[PDB]
């Protein structure tokens, strides 16, 4: 979840 | 010269490269092209969290939430920000809301959300136990 989109 | 999407892609490459202030600036440039895209603010909020810029991260999460009220990541990053600021009850509510939205949206992050909830509730308990 601690990733960029 | 580059479009908002191209600038977002450049920011994402810098993020993966662990260049967080540079990635944040790229999302800022994307915002100049289109300031109505919630993902630019959520991405930048995560950069600010890595940079220990919690006030700026909180502000970006709020901007994202005005644009996409159902954003799993805006709620999650808001909760992580509030946990690092020791606002435990607000943090847990936002993490729980992230979990509920992820369920409704059929999103799965390898148990990251339940894991973060447990970390947040353990930290809250540690703060309560230390008063004893
Ligand atoms: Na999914």
């Amino acid at each position: 979840i601690e990733e960029v989109d | 010269s580059p479009s908002a999407q191209e600038l977002k892609e450049q920011g994402n490459r810098l993020f993966v490269g662990r260049k967080y202030p540079e990635a944040a600036a790229c999302y800022g440039r994307a915002i100049t092209r289109n300031p109505l895209v919630a993902v630019y603010y959520t991405n930048r909020a995560l950069c600010y969290l890595k940079m220990q810029q919690h006030e700026q991260a909180l502000a970006d999460c709020r901007r994202a939430l005005e644009l996409d009220g159902q954003s799993v990541k805006a709620h999650f990053f808001l909760g992580q920000c509030q946990l690092e600021m020791e606002s435990y009850d607000e943090a847990i509510a936002n993490l729980q809301r992230a979990y509920s939205l992820a369920k409704e949206q059929r999103l799965n992050f390898g148990d990251d959300i339940p894991s973060a909830l447990r970390i947040a509730k353990k930290k809250r308990w540690n703060s309560i136990e230390e008063r004893r």
